[PDB]
RNA sequence: UUCAUCUAGACAGCCGGACGGUGGCCAUGGAAGUCGGAAUCCGCUAAGGAGUGUGUAACAACUCACCGGCCGAAUGAACUA
């Protein structure tokens, strides 16, 4: 197939300033600054205005352009993540034992705690990756908040106590018990 | 496929040439039967046909050199919009669609659109639903073989959806927290054109 | 087996002037058969359930109003038995799903409410007011297993002991849309918002929360706790069984 | 308890734990001997679905006598009337068959040819000659 | 017990799956076609069992 | 005072039995004998074909009325002895009744049809006798339709 | 007993009446159960002012062993039988061929009885003239 | 390779309708769109099958074809090696 020539657009709004050198990718915005290394893309990156970034891949193939909008869903998840940034709600899930949860420290090292999951004695401690914040919010009850700004590091946290609490040798159609993402968004609202 | 719309095209033309005035219907939130009582109404009066949005702004290009007036009202035509012909007096035709009503139950999804209230009433219903009454919480007592209320509470805020099981309990008591009907936004008048209001 | 124990109990004159029954003097008699409620042995407990008129009907907080429960009951109904209902295994649901004050309040609801059901479905035409009430004092909560329970009846009359407030009506009072609005001293019957701040129920603000306090001294071993609220709480302890711990501690003193 | 009609004690229970407790009472705490327990066998009935598609034949030892018979499937009723009493096996010819013959449609000739009742003179199981 | 909105977010997780013939794997989003390799990637899929 | 209202497949002109309103009039307070007999009175006529009934209680009186059903009243014309259960199962149903009928029972129908034109509702109510499949006047039914169409089976609107 | 053999022989086995109080939401296995033991729905009825059944049906008493508990467990224990043996009804089922469906409870039949093998046909108990 | 859909708005996407006659004929205890045999009709039609699935014992309550709102240029299906 073999395009000559294949780009997505990259919007960039007035509150982000992105510095790329080869494959640094640096995004700079009110809330903080992203980086991300795309070393393994060998793509070509051209600014138009300062308000648009124009991505072309030049003779790449199916599986060489489709990578292409992967970055520029890559980048524009930056530009939304230190801007609007991205929340997870997460929300308990049990039938008749309640889980325990705690933050604790250990050396350091913000441990969120599991405690009497299915009525298991052992203590669940979830390293807490940095950008990531964990609020108990009222007015739902037992929903604990994902905060952070670059998507790939709260989802994959978010995702992680989920995996932990997974029941074993049991029919899971009818233990719900869990901890489950309830809601995927933006911090700000409605923005 | 291309005969029907240009079938369509020409039914246009027969209701452009044969009715001077016309309303210009909101279907927003119409139900079947809520139309099929409003054409049997209609019926002698006026005529209901809506169409593809683009196939009606098409269709006038082809008879604009019959028809130049239409011009105006086209940047009143968005969204849900259909077309009723009619020869009949303004106030009448606007009320009589707006006032029959239906009153629509709430189906477990659609948004909540104010504060929903459960008062301390009589339910007058079997006891072997109080299982139904139970599941949404609400505290219930058995006095002459029904459900009565003890306290009012506000059941779900304004906004936050409506659950399956409000659902289930709203569709018992026959509350339904959502009233369905036929609009109606602009007015087509012998060439003059005005908000229906 | 189903075999009557006897039971001997005196009283004073404040109680025994509150009954409402036929009967005279200061003495009552109770005679109790012990049936076992696995629902295969159907046929010892339909001779039991004849031999009386009350029926003690013990649900589990936890499991709710099993299966075997409606039909014993049912059954007992058949012979136009008055029941008393007692529920017990609080200490379960108090250490299992820790329902802190309202949950706690609204799960007996969802059961009382699931039970009154029962007889008013289920009362014969010729004495009809066979429902249960726990405001008319046929529903106990307490501990079976640890040998604890009350009373509404029993509870009503200790406040006015310290605050002078009425019988009559506060027994009735304790369940329903009325609220005990602290911080204003009024039984109002709706939270009104409280200009703010939503008030709460007599029946949180009162009889449960000396229970939960008690718990977090003594469920989680704090042995700080335990001496103050005891002395406030008018009761006495013994010589050696205060150097008792958690999940044995709360047996005694309860 | 009761035996059934083969010859073989059934005890009857609520359920099925039920008769393990109360049988375990039997070897130990009831009764206090080992015994064995087996399931209760259905005592079937044996009849005819058809109408004798061919003649019964049969020789006597000495072979001078002949028997010729037929074989029909009485009917549910007159086998309800039979272990009901409507048709009653003390009662005489001329006046038995009327009654089976007028509520029951059989014929008037062969319903007064009855020799007996089978087994044990009131059963269901008949003779017509 | 677990309220009726939440358990149908877990069974959205936990029930409202697909499996392969060959590989058995849980993982449709709802998909037509394995992601396994083991499987060749086939599109041999059914529904999950739904419980009772 | 509350106008219940319920229906029925009662079979017309055979006694329906309150196995099917004890579960369902049962509840609401009433004598099943005597509510079962308005229902048997409502449907005496319809011998033979079920038909549904419906029955307005005006503070507990069972005012059972057979709502004219286009298949039901249909089939009683066409002189077909009485369907028993037991006698056969699915008989099929060939009487020749006229078109002329049909518009009749039109007339009884166009107050629950839609039709612009009274023919428009011969051709909804012979569609529901097209669903019963049986003959009319030795024609097919879908002709009618088509012959209607044709300006064969002109209708007097009135 | 040749007689017997010749018009198309076959076995008749006893029928329970059994009467249901189950609740609505059990009842449904009561049909699936019914058709795996061969059951049959007479009749269905509710009390009135109770929401519970009263269902009425027929079960052989071949497949009535341990019928309560699976009805038990099928309905969560909110089922309640009454059984009762009602009347006897005929094995569709050829009882001679030695693979059919009847044939298997009269060859266990002749296991218990100390029987041959095979069952006396016809062909024997007939002498051909 | 073939056959298609497509600014007279292709496909995906978010939302609405998805009727009435009608519990279509009949059966099974009961069957109402959905255990089944049977007809694949008609009106309003923007369009809706006497029904593609969740569904109850039946109900019922959901849901999809079917068609319409919002966006805009290509897209679908079956075959080849
Ligand atoms: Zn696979």
């Amino acid at each position: 197939m073999k395009y000559i020539q294949t780009e997505q657009q990259i919007e960039v709004p007035e509150g982000v300033t992105v510095s790329i050198k080869s494959r640094i990718v640096k995004v700079v915005g009110p809330r903080g600054t992203l980086t991300k290394n795309l070393k393994h893309i060998d793509v070509t990156f051209t600014k138009v205005n300062n308000q648009l970034i124009k991505v072309a891949v030049h003779n790449g193939g199916r599986k060489h352009v489709a990578a292409l909008r992967t970055v520029k869903s890559l980048v524009d998840n930056m530009i939304t993540g230190v801007t609007k940034g991205y929340k997870y709600k997460m929300r308990y899930v049990y039938a008749h034992f309640p889980i325990n949860v705690n933050i604790v420290e250990k050396d350091g090292a913000k441990f969120i705690e599991v405690r009497n999951f299915l009525g298991d004695k052992k203590i669940r401690n979830v390293p807490v990756r940095d950008g990531v914040t964990i609020e108990f919010s009222t007015n739902v009850k037992d929903e604990i908040v994902l905060s952070g700004n670059s998507v790939e590091d709260v989802s994959q946290n978010a995702a992680d106590l989920q995996q932990i609490c997974r029941v074993r040798n049991k029919d899971i159609r009818k233990f719900l018990d869990g901890i489950y993402v309830s809601h995927k968004g933006f911090i700000t609202e409605d923005l | 496929i291309r005969e029907k719309k240009a079938e369509y095209f020409a039914k246009l033309r027969e209701y452009l040439e044969e009715y001077k005035s016309l309303f210009v219907v909101g279907v927003d939130n119409v139900s079947s039967q809520q139309m099929h009582e409003v054409r049997k109404e209609l019926r002698g009066r006026a005529v209901v046909l809506m169409g593809k949005n683009t196939m009606v702004r098409r269709a006038i290009r082809g008879f604009l050199s019959d028809l130049p007036d239409f011009e105006k009202l086209l940047p009143f035509v968005k969204g849900n919009v259909g077309f009723v012909f009619t020869n009949e007096p303004l106030t009448e035709i606007k009320n009589v669609i707006v006032s029959n009503r239906v009153a629509a139950p709430a189906r477990a999804g659609a948004v909540a659109p104010e504060d929903i209230w459960v008062r301390a009433v009589n339910t007058g219903m079997e006891p072997g639903k109080t299982s139904f009454f139970q599941a949404l919480g609400v505290p219930t007592k058995i006095a002459r073989g029904t459900i009565e209320i003890v306290s009012d509470v506000k059941v779900v805020d304004a906004g936050n959806k409506v659950g399956q099981s409000e659902a289930s309990l709203l569709n018992l008591l026959n509350i339904s927290p959502f009233t369905f009907g036929l609009t109606v936004v602009q007015v087509y008048d012998n060439g003059q054109v005005f908000p229906s209001s | 087996k189903s075999t009557a124990i006897s039971l001997y109990s005196e009283m004073s004159d404040e109680d025994v002037k509150e009954i409402k029954q036929k009967t005279d003097g200061n003495s009552f008699l109770i005679n109790l058969i012990d049936s076992p409620g696995h629902v295969d042995f159907s046929s010892e407990v339909t001779a039991a359930l004849r031999v009386t008129d009350g029926a003690l009907v013990v649900v589990d907080t936890i499991e709710g109003v099993c299966v075997q429960t409606e039909t014993v009951l049912r059954q007992a109904l058949g012979e136009r038995i008055k029941p008393v209902v007692v529920i017990n295994k609080v200490d379960r649901a108090l250490l299992e799903l820790q329902v802190s004050k309202e949950d706690l309040y609204q799960t007996f609801a969802r059961t009382v409410e699931s039970v009154n059901v029962i007889v008013s479905t289920y009362a014969d035409e010729v004495l009809g007011d066979v429902q249960v009430y726990p405001a008319r004092g046929t529903v106990a909560f307490g501990s079976g297993l640890h040998g604890w329970a009350f009373t509404i009846r029993q509870f009503a009359t200790r406040y006015a002991k310290k605050f002078g407030v009425d019988k009559a009506k506060m027994m009735d009072r304790l369940w329903g849309d009325s609220f005990f609005n602290p911080k204003t001293k009024k039984w109002t019957n709706k939270d009104t918002d409280a200009e703010g701040k939503p008030l709460e129920r007599a029946f949180n603000m009162f009889i449960l929360d000396p229970i939960f306090r008690l718990f977090t001294a003594i469920m989680n071993f704090k042995k700080d706790e335990i001496p103050v609220l005891l002395e406030k709480l008018e009761i006495v302890l013994k010589g050696d069984e205060k150097d008792l711990e958690g999940k044995a501690l709360l047996k005694v003193v309860m | 308890t009761y035996m059934s009609e083969s010859g073989e004690h059934i005890v009857a229970g609520t359920g099925e734990l039920h008769l393990e407790i109360c049988l375990q009472d039997l070897e130990h705490d009831h009764a206090g001997v080992p015994l064995k327990i087996s399931p209760p066998v259905v005592a079937y009935r044996e009849t005819v679905e058809s109408e004798s598609s061919q003649t019964a034949l049969s020789k006597s030892p000495n072979k001078h006598n002949r028997i010729y018979l037929k074989a029909e499937p009485i009917d549910e009723e007159v086998s309800l009337a039979i272990e009901n009493g409507i048709i009653n096996p003390r009662d005489d010819f001329k006046a038995r068959a009327r009654i089976m013959a007028d509520d029951y449609g059989w014929d008037v000739t062969d319903a007064r040819k009855i020799w007996c009742f089978g087994p044990d003179g009131n059963g269901p199981n008949l003779v017509i000659d | 017990i677990i309220e009726p909105s939440l358990k149908a977010l877990a069974s959205k997780y936990n029930c409202d799956k697909s499996v392969c013939r060959k590989c058995y794997a849980r993982l449709p989003p709802r998909a037509t076609n394995c992601r396994k390799r083991k499987c060749g990637h086939t599109n041999q899929l059914r529904p999950k069992k739904k419980l009772k | 005072n509350e106008v219940k209202y319920l229906y029925l497949r009662a079979v017309g002109g055979e006694v329906g039995a309150s196995a099917a309103l004890a579960p369902k009039i049962g509840p609401l307070g009433l004598s099943p004998k005597k509510v079962g007999e308005d229902i048997a009175k409502a449907t005496k006529e319809f011998k033979g074909i079920k038909v549904t009934v419906q029955l307005k209680i005006q503070n507990r009186q069972a005012a059972a009325s057979v709502v004219p059903s286009a298949s039901s009243l249909v089939i009683t014309a066409l002189k077909e002895p009485p369907r028993d259960r037991k006698k056969d199962k699915n008989v099929k149903h060939s009487g020749n009744i006229q078109l002329d009928e049909i518009i009749e029972i039109a007339r009884q129908m166009r107050d629950k049809s839609f039709g612009r034109t009274l023919a428009s509702v011969t051709k909804e109510i012979l569609g529901t006798a097209q669903s019963v499949g049986c003959r009319v006047d030795f024609k097919n039914p879908h002709d009618i339709i088509e012959g209607i169409n044709a300006g064969e089976i002109e209708i007097p609107e009135n | 007993y040749a007689g017997f053999l010749l018009a198309d022989p076959k076995i008749q086995e006893p029928v329970f009446l059994v009467e249901i109080q189950c609740p609505e939401q059990a009842v449904g296995g009561i049909y699936s159960v019914l058709n795996k033991k061969r059951g049959q729905v007479v009749s269905e009825e509710q009390r009135p002012g109770t929401p519970l059944f009263t269902v009425k049906a027929y079960l052989p008493v071949n497949e009535s062993f341990g019928f309560t508990g699976e009805l038990r467990q099928a309905t969560g224990g909110q089922a309640f039988p009454q059984m009762v043996f009602d009347h006897w009804s005929t094995l569709g089922s050829d009882p001679l061929d030695p693979t059919s469906k009847a044939g298997e409870i009269v060859l266990a039949a002749r296991k218990r009885h100390g029987m041959k093998e095979e069952v006396p046909g016809w062909q024997e108990y007939y002498d051909k003239l």
